[PDB]
């Protein structure tokens, strides 16, 4: 029987933009669409422990 | 001349801290990085 999986995180930064300072401008005028890659993950991996 | 390129700005922040009502000391964990050179 498999008890637990592989623990991952990932962020959202630098998977969308690469470094730029225009991505990371235009993220800023989005508000936040990314919160929940975070909190997700880390409820994922609370959970494999 | 041939020169490779490996990316810079990687490596999470973690904190470790208890709660306001008991101190304000604060454990930093780095994610997967190497603190010899920084």
């Amino acid at each position: 029987l498999p008890v637990s999986m592989t623990k991952t995180s990932v962020d959202c930064t630098m998977y969308i933009c690469g470094d730029s300072t225009e991505c990371s401008n235009l993220l800023l005028q989005y508000g936040s669409f990314c919160t929940q890659l975070k909190r997700a993950l880390t409820g994922i991996a609370v959970e494999q422990d | 001349e041939i020169l490779d390129i490996t990316p810079c700005s990687f490596g999470g922040v973690s904190v470790i801290t208890p709660g306001t009502n008991t101190s304000n000391q604060v454990a930093v964990l780095y994610q997967g990085v190497n603190c010899t050179e920084v």
